[PDB]
């Protein structure tokens, strides 16, 4: 029925060749994660910040606490090697399984075993496979907790003294905090869950998520869908694909904003400064320089009449001036020591800016996530010399693009699933065209 | 539904086709290569070599400013480098 | 019937009324010239050609 | 036009002496300047303090004069403000501050001479474009 | 049975590539326009006319190579190989911009050739010549932009150069100098091109989603026979869908397909007229009433006044390098600049 | 006969002159809210401090604008990405100075258009159609999401979203070119290929069908009366069109299958506009068009300009002029 270019649709009702397709494709994933880490480590120079080197995987490993010490300095590269090799090796085993089940294995599973066999329309079996995978994911989330609490901790950009690897002993359990984030506006100064800003809340939320996932896994093993759910959904392989494409799209969008705004679970030590951070850093940089020359930065009126260096947010908080007035919700470890209760504190500004904060401000203003597709750093009008594009832009853009096509894929397969379920996905039956049996509109 | 020429799919799967075209195709690629590696393409077309956009201490474009003396102006400029 | 953009095709085989139309066009064009000159004369200042 | 020994001949010190660099040293230096300095100093300006640039005329009015190989090598070791009144290694890269600016760790003495030589040669090649900013892009 | 009729027979034979009488104009000119551009983009500088590198030989990539226009000093010279400027020297001709006129003029005659081909093939096969008529829009754009426009100005220098990024610079020149986006002939052109793409997508989508089921396969392409009499999609169901979705829908398959011809062809023709005006610097640059208010009232600001400041930046910052024959020298202090930047 | 079932039956009825549906239940109110606010503000709103510098910009007809220069002006940079509903303002006067209508209009609009896309899926199901017209519309919807939501998210402020005005649109695209160089970005180039190409294929397909209409009328009547709505037979001769177009190019460059032809007509512009929408959306995070500034240098090291450098001169002129009172520091980092 299907053409070569829709050829994978021929696997819909071949559980054995479809198991192979999935497992072989999971091998490609593990393979990429493996090769790419080794490629990054082969290219890694430790005296250069990670974000001057096009690294996206090594920062993920560092953030988990491996390889790094105080301030994000890399101290031991062997955990990066290990993570790549193990992934790499494990892909051969998935690849082996994958081509075995796609080529030589039982083409359908149901004849060989009633446990592994499935029919898409079996609501109990489908909720049972969903149950198993929910548990697996619950376990995965708890592995993050175990690492944070019993196997070294995690990197904490907020730890006093430049940031450091820190073990997490009082995870947040209070559901008001954890589920409070889920209820926060996604808008400015609020951030929905992208505002999470300390590792205690990260680890606590993962305990919850692992329990909820294990409980739901068990729930879905032990139940079958209720009749309101049975009548609400399409129950077909393509329909389940469409639901998951919807979900991954949503998640891709979320991850986009997370790597763009969050500097806790994407430490700027590793990923480079966020857009807001770098903009705030510039205002800081010139406040520092001009004050050193004698400028009274609190009393300097800028051309518009707003403060040149310092003004008020719309709720009163003292903030950086210029266009970065838009970025006053930014919070970061190099800047919070200057915040008092009314926003930025003028006596702290006048007396207590340290050199490390001057360096960090200068470093981040000159490493903002602006650059060209061919990796010329900076604003579009800058000349060639600096080969830099922030990992934050590479990860934000790439995952925006993927998220968008999966929403398109969600629409594609959802509408097709609906039409196939009612039986007109192949077109209109000339002998029974529904419009010809309706009254006309006028 | 054909006009009588030999089908392409038939020609480019044929041993004779590839016997002729494994000589011709590299021969042309090599010729065009030599057009550039020899430096001939510079001289045919008038294109400045990396060292002859400017005279040594000169930062002025040698811009053609005359319609009918144009030819002579270009030549004057080329002297300013030899 | 005829669309709006074809009303004048009724002259294609009517040399009489074709000439009638060409006369009316010619009338309007010469009318224009005369009206345009008179308007320019009523507004022209002739007192400084420099 | 080309990269001749005249272009590559820059002052060694304030006494009057000259060193003549090679094409190798020049391309070496350009490359290390991109590695260690262009994030702030692309094109001979200074992003984080645009009032101070790398134009030869600006360097010659620095205290310690910096329009020679020695001035510049020295600055890369023990930088000072423009009037020479205060050492600024804590906020500017240099070998003295290579703990806090790790990129300076693997710079040999000859790397410093190349970098310094690129700085003095480039304005002879690009003129006003070196240190002039976007007006000359 | 004379030589003319024998030659007619031979030109109009049914072969893989139809020739026709129109092929005698078409094929040489098409091929020389194409050959010139590839030749020049590979080997030929713009140093002497523009101060620009512009070939692969010189280091340019696909986006920056161009066959650039001749120097402003050439005026509107035909710049014939054998003409008074190049005097037959092929090399000089290339350095003076001879390939620009060569490409423009052969391209012009090739476009005539192509439209005559559309007429010639249409007559032989027995169809109406609406595809030829439609092709007048591209011809108007080409002649108005590449020929009329620079003929109204000082020289060929200000026509577009044949290159990706050179055309980008043409786009920005017209914004800064002509405020071309403010021109309603351009606006009608935009509506026609974006209307065209809309109609393209929405008609293709409608048909593919009102298909009749005419075979049994999940791929519905196989269930069309190119000689079936029956429509392959339901006009009635498409019309009901858009009627209830959008309020109105097509009911006449002929008007629909005529409308698809009409929308983009008209838009291009409209933009062509705007460009004819810009040949004479007859722009829609300004709104007089806004300028009178803004001059007298320094608190009055619109998006209209904000875009003219942008145009003023464009002119002052790009003109010295884009118009090198003028020897503009603008000190740092005369350049218009906002605060800080 | 159950009351809710009756309501569910009118909502989803295919006999309503305009289909409502469940998506329509969100679409109708949200689009009326956005429309009514837009019309009122376009006529009568007072000047808005778009860049947060107390430099209000007049957008409406009553404050000295015409149709071409008028706009509903984006909300203040002081607000950034903060949510500014009416009830968060001390007074409607405050809300108006600070740009609150722009937020009301664009959020209702994006919602309502999203539902517009759902509504297209939904009526197709009720009529027994194939489902994908809404995938086509997702190209323009994505493009609207990019200029009104995604780009403001990446840059940190709705003050950099596209104005709801004709000249405001131009301001938006000029400043975009200076800060991103969209022209040198490949996803915009596919957008141009998508839109030029779609206009081309629009004209071709329209000219090819019109060329090959079967004679059904006299010279005195519109050829269009030769098609009767709902007739079974095709109204043109696709073999005559294919025979014409195949000869104009060559045989195998011309479609003989009407289904492939119309799918191709759908796919080309939809895909090119997907890309251009994704280009705006990725330049939202500053992954900009190619930069070849000073890429060609001579043997001494002189810069040898290219057309890319002339582009850069123009871009520089837009950069230094835009929002001329809004920058205090040398880099325009957002
Ligand atoms: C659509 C149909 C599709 C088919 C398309 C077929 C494509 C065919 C291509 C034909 C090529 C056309 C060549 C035209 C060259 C041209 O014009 O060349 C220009 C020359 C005149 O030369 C110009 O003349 C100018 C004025 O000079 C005069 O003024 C100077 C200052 O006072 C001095 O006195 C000087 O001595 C004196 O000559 C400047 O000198 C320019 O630099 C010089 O180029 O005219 C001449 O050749 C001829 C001018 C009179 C004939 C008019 C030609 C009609 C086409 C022009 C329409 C555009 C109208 C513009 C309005 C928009
Ligand atoms: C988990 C993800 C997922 C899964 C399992 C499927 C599964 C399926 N899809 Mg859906 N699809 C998805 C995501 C997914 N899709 C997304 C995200 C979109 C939107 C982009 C679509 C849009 C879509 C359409 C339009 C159709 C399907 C169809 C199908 C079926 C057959 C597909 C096939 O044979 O591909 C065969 C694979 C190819 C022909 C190759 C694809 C080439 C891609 C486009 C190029 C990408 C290149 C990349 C960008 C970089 C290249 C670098 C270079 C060096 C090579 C199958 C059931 C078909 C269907 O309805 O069947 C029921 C169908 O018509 N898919
Ligand atoms: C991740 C991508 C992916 C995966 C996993 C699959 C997997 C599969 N496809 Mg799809 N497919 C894909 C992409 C993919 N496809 C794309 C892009 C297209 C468009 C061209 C198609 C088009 C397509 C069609 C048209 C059909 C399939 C079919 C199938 C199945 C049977 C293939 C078969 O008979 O092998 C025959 C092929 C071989 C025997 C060649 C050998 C290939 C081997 C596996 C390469 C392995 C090399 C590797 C280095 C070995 C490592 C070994 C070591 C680990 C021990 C299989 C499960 C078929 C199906 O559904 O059957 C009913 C079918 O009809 N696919
Ligand atoms: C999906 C996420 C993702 C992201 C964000 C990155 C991001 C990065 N990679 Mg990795 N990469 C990926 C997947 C990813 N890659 C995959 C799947 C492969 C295997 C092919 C690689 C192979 C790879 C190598 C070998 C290298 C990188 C490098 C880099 C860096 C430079 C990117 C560049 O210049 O691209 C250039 C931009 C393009 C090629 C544009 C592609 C546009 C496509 C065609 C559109 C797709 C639309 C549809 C999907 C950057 C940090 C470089 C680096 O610095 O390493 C340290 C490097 O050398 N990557
Ligand atoms: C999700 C993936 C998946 C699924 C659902 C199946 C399902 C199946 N396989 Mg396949 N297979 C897979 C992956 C998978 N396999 C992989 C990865 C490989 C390569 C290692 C193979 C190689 C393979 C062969 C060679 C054969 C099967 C066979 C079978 C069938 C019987 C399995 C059984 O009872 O064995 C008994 C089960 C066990 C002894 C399970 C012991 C515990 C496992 C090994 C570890 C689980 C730990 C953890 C979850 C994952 C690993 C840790 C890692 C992540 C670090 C069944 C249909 C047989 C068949 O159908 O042939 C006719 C058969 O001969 N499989
Ligand atoms: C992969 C995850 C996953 C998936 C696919 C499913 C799938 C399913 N579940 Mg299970 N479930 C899971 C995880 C999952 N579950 C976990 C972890 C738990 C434990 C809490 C449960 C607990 C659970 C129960 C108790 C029940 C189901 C039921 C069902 C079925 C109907 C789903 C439905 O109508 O919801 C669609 C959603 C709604 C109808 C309500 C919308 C509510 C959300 C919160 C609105 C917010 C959306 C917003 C825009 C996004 C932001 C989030 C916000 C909170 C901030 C379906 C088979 C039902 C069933 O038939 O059970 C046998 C049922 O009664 N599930
Ligand atoms: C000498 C010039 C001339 C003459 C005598 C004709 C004569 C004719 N044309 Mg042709 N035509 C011409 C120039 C000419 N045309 C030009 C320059 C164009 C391109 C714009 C066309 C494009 C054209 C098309 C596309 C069509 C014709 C058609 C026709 C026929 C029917 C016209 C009709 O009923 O209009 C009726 C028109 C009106 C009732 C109102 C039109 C008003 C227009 C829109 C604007 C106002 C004009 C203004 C008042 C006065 C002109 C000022 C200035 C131009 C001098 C008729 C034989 C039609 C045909 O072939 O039918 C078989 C047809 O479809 N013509
Ligand atoms: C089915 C199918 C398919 C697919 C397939 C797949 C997807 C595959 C898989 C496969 C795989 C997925 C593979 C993998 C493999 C791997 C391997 C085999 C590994 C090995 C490794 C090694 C050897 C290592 C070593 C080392 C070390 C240890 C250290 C470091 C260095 C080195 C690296 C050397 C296709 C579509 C084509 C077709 C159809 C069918
Ligand atoms: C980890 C973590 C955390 C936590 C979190 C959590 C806890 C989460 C949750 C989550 C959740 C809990 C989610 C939810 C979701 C939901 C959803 C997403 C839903 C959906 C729905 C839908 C989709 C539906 C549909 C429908 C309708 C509406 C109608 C009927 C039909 C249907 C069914 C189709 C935190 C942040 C603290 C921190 C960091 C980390
Ligand atoms: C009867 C008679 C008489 C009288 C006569 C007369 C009184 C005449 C008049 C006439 C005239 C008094 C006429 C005039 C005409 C005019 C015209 C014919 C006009 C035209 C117009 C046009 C067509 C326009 C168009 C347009 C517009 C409106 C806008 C802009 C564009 C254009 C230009 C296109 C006499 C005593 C001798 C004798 C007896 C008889
Ligand atoms: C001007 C002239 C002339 C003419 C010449 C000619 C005629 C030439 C030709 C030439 C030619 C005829 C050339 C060609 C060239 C070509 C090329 C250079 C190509 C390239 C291509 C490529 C690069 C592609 C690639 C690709 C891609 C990218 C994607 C897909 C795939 C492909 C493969 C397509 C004569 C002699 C009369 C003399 C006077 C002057
Ligand atoms: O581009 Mn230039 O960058 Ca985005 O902000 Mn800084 O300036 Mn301003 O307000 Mn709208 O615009
Ligand atoms: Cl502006
Ligand atoms: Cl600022
Ligand atoms: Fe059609």
């Amino acid at each position: 029925g299907f053409a070569w270019w829709a050829g994978n649709a021929r696997l819909i009702n071949l559980s054995g060749k479809l198991l192979g397709a999935h497992v072989a494709h999971a091998g490609l994933i593990v393979f990429w994660a493996g090769a790419m880490t080794l490629f990054e480590l082969a290219h890694f120079i430790p005296e250069k910040p990670m974000y001057e080197q096009g690294l996206i995987l090594i920062p993920h490993i560092a953030t988990l606490g491996w390889g790094v010490g105080p301030g994000g300095e890399v101290v031991d590269t062997f955990p990066f090697f290990v993570v790549g090799v193990v992934h790499l090796i494990s892909s051969a085993v998935l690849g082996f399984g994958g081509v075995y089940h796609a080529i030589r294995g039982p083409e359908t599973l149901e004849e060989y075993s009633s446990f592994f066999g499935y029919d898409w329309k079996d609501k109990n079996k489908m909720t049972t496979i969903l149950g198993f995978h929910l548990i697996v994911l619950g376990i995965g989330a708890l592995l993050l907790v175990a690492k944070a609490m019993f196997f070294g901790g995690l990197y904490d950009t907020w730890a006093p003294g430049g940031g450091d690897v820190r073990v997490i002993t009082n995870p947040t359990l209070d559901p008001r905090v954890i589920f409070g984030y889920l209820l926060k506006s996604p808008f400015g100064g609020e951030g929905w869950i992208v505002s999470v800003n300390n590792l205690e809340d990260v680890v606590g939320g993962h305990i919850w998520i692992g329990l909820i996932c294990i409980a739901g896994g068990i729930w879905h093993i032990l139940t079958t869908p209720f009749g309101w759910a049975r009548r609400a959904f399409i129950w077909s392989g393509e329909a389940y694909l469409s639901y998951s494409l919807g979900a991954l799209s949503m998640m891709g969008f979320i991850a986009t904003c997370f790597v763009w705004f969050n500097n806790t679970v994407y430490p700027s030590e590793f990923y480079g400064p966020t857009g807001p951070e770098a903009s705030q850093a510039q205002a800081m940089t010139f406040l520092i320089r001009d004050q050193k020359l004698g400028a009274n930065v609190g009393s300097a009126q800028g051309p518009t009449g707003l403060g040149k260096y310092l003004m008020r947010s719309p709720t009163g908080e003292i903030i950086f001036g210029g266009e970065t007035m838009r970025f006053w919700d930014f919070r970061g470890p190099w800047l919070e020591p200057l915040r008092g209760p009314n926003g930025l504190d003028l006596n702290k500004i006048k007396n207590d800016i340290q050199p490390w904060q001057e360096r960090r401000a200068a470093e981040y203003m000159t490493h903002a996530p602006l650059g060209s597709l061919n990796s010329v750093g900076g604003v579009a009008t800058e000349i060639n010399s600096v080969n830099f594009v922030s990992p934050r832009s590479w990860l934000a853009t790439s995952h925006f693009v993927l998220a968008f096509f999966f929403l398109v894929g969600h629409l594609w397969h959802a509408g097709r699933a609906r039409a196939a379920a009612a039986g007109f996905e192949k077109g209109i039956d000339r002998e029974s065209e529904p419009v010809l049996s309706m009254p006309s509109l006028d | 539904g054909t006009t009588g020429e030999r089908p392409f799919s038939d020609i480019i799967t044929s041993v004779r086709y590839w016997v002729i075209h494994s000589i011709t195709i590299p021969a042309l690629f090599i010729a065009g290569w030599l057009f550039v590696s020899t430096g001939l393409a510079y001289d045919v077309f008038g294109t400045p070599r990396p060292d002859s956009y400017y005279a040594q201490e000169q930062r002025s474009i040698p811009l053609v400013t005359d319609r009918f003396e144009a030819k002579q102006q270009v030549e004057t400029f080329l002297e300013q480098l030899k | 019937g005829l669309p709006w953009y074809r009303v004048h095709t009724v002259l294609i085989n009517d040399p009489g009324r074709l000439i009638a139309a060409h006369l009316m066009h010619t009338a309007l064009v010469a009318g224009w010239a005369g009206s345009m000159a008179l308007y320019e004369l009523a507004t022209f200042d002739p007192s400084d050609p420099v | 036009a080309e990269l001749t020994p005249e272009v590559l001949t820059v002052p060694l010190n304030s006494e009057g002496k000259t060193i003549t660099l090679t094409e190798k040293q020049y391309l070496e230096g350009k490359r290390l300047f991109q590695y260690a300095c262009a994030s702030c100093h692309v094109g001979g300006i200074t992003k984080t303090n645009p009032s101070l640039d790398l134009r030869t005329e600006t360097l010659a009015l620095a205290t310690p004069p910096r329009d020679n190989i020695e001035g510049l090598v020295d600055y890369m070791k023990n930088p000072t403000t423009y009037d020479g009144e205060q050492e600024i290694a804590e906020v500017h890269p240099s070998l003295r501050s290579a703990d806090i600016f790790p990129k300076m760790r693997n710079l040999t003495e000859k790397d410093l001479v190349a970098i310094a030589g690129h700085i003095l040669v480039e304005p002879k090649i690009l003129g006003d474009k070196w240190g002039g900013g976007k007006v000359y892009y | 049975r004379g030589w003319f009729d024998i030659l007619d027979d031979w030109l109009k034979r049914d072969r893989f590539v139809f020739v026709g009488w129109s092929g005698i104009l078409l094929f040489p000119c098409a091929y020389l326009a194409l050959g010139g551009w590839l030749t020049g983009t590979t080997f030929v500088t713009s140093w002497y006319t523009h101060g620009l590198a512009s070939s692969y030989l010189e280091g340019c990539n696909f986006l920056t190579v161009a066959v650039s226009t001749p120097a402003n000093s050439m005026g509107h010279s035909l710049l014939l190989l054998w003409g008074p400027e190049a005097q037959g020297d092929f090399t000089r001709w290339c350095q003076l911009g001879g390939l620009w006129t060569f490409i423009a003029l052969h391209g012009a005659f090739g476009l005539i050739g192509f439209m005559l081909r559309q007429f010639e093939i249409a007559r032989l096969v027995g169809v109406r010549p609406y595809n030829a008529i439609a092709f007048s829009a591209p011809i108007a754009v080409f002649v108005s932009v590449f020929l009329i426009y620079p003929l109204g100005q000082s020289s060929w220098f200000f026509a577009p150069s044949f290159g990706v990024a050179a055309i980008f610079r043409f786009l920005l020149f017209f914004q800064g100098f002509h405020n071309w986006t403010l021109n309603p002939f351009h606006m009608m052109g935009v509506a026609g091109v974006l209307g065209g793409a809309l109609l393209c997508a929405i008609h293709g989508a409608t048909v593919e989603n009102t298909l009749f089921q005419d075979g049994e396969g999940a791929s519905t392409f196989r269930a069309f026979n190119p000689t079936q009499a029956e429509e392959t999609y339901s006009m009635v169901t498409a019309n009901r869908f858009w009627s209830q979705i959008f309020g109105i829908a097509f009911s006449n398959k002929r008007w629909l397909h005529f409308f698809m011809l009409f929308v983009p062809v008209t838009g291009l023709w409209m933009s062509a007229i705007g460009v004819v005006g810009l040949a004479l610097n007859l722009r829609s640059y300004d709104f007089i009433s806004q300028e009178i208010r803004a001059a007298e009232d320094p608190e009055f600001e619109t998006f209209y006044t904000k875009n003219l400041l942008l145009n003023e930046g464009i002119r002052a910052w790009m003109a010295p390098q884009d118009q090198p024959h003028e020897n503009f020298v603008f000190p740092e202090e005369v350049l218009p600049r906002g605060n800080a930047l | 006969a159950n009351l809710w079932e009756r309501f569910c039956n009118w909502v989803t009825s295919t006999d309503n002159r305009l289909y409502v549906g469940w998506f329509g239940v969100i679409m109708i109110p949200t689009l009326l809210a956005a429309t009514i606010c837009f019309v009122i503000a376009f006529i009568a709103a007072p000047p808005v401090d778009i860049d947060g510098i107390r430099e209000p910009v007049s957008g409406s007809l009553l404050y000295g604008n015409n149709i071409i220069t008028g706009a509903v002006v984006p909300s203040s940079n002081a607000i950034g990405l903060h949510f500014y509903p009416i009830w968060e303002a001390a007074s409607l006067d405050e809300w108006l100075y600070n740009g609150g209508p722009y937020q009301l209009i664009i959020f209702h609009f994006l919602l309502g258009a999203s539902c517009y896309m759902g509504r297209q899926w939904e009526l197709s199901y009720r009529l027994g159609m194939r489902p994908w017209i809404c995938v086509a519309y997702s190209a323009p919807l994505a493009s609207a999401f990019a200029v009104f939501l995604i780009y403001p998210i990446g840059q940190g402020s709705f003050s950099d979203g596209m104005p709801l005005g004709i000249s405001g649109t131009f301001n938006f695209m000029i400043v975009f070119q200076a800060e991103h160089n969209i022209l040198m970005h490949p996803f915009h180039q596919l957008g141009v290929a998508g839109v030029f190409g779609g206009a081309l294929f629009c004209a071709m397909h329209g000219s090819l069908v019109t060329s090959s209409l079967i004679r059904e009328t006299t010279e005195t009547e519109s050829a269009n009366y030769g098609y009767k709505f709902g007739q079974e037979e095709e109204t043109y001769n696709i073999v005559a069109a294919h025979g014409y177009f195949g000869r104009l190019i060559f045989q195998y460059a011309s479609f003989n299958n009407s289904r492939s032809l119309h799918f191709f007509l759908a796919a080309w512009p939809v895909v090119g506009v997907w890309f251009t929408a994704l280009g705006i959306s990725t330049m939202a995070f500053n992954l900009n068009g190619f930069n070849f500034n000073h890429s060609v240098i001579d043997a001494k090291g002189n810069v040898i300009n290219t057309w890319a450098d002339i582009i850069n001169r123009a871009n520089l002129g837009m950069e230094v002029m835009h929002e001329r009172n809004a920058h205090n520091f040398p880099l325009d980092l957002a």
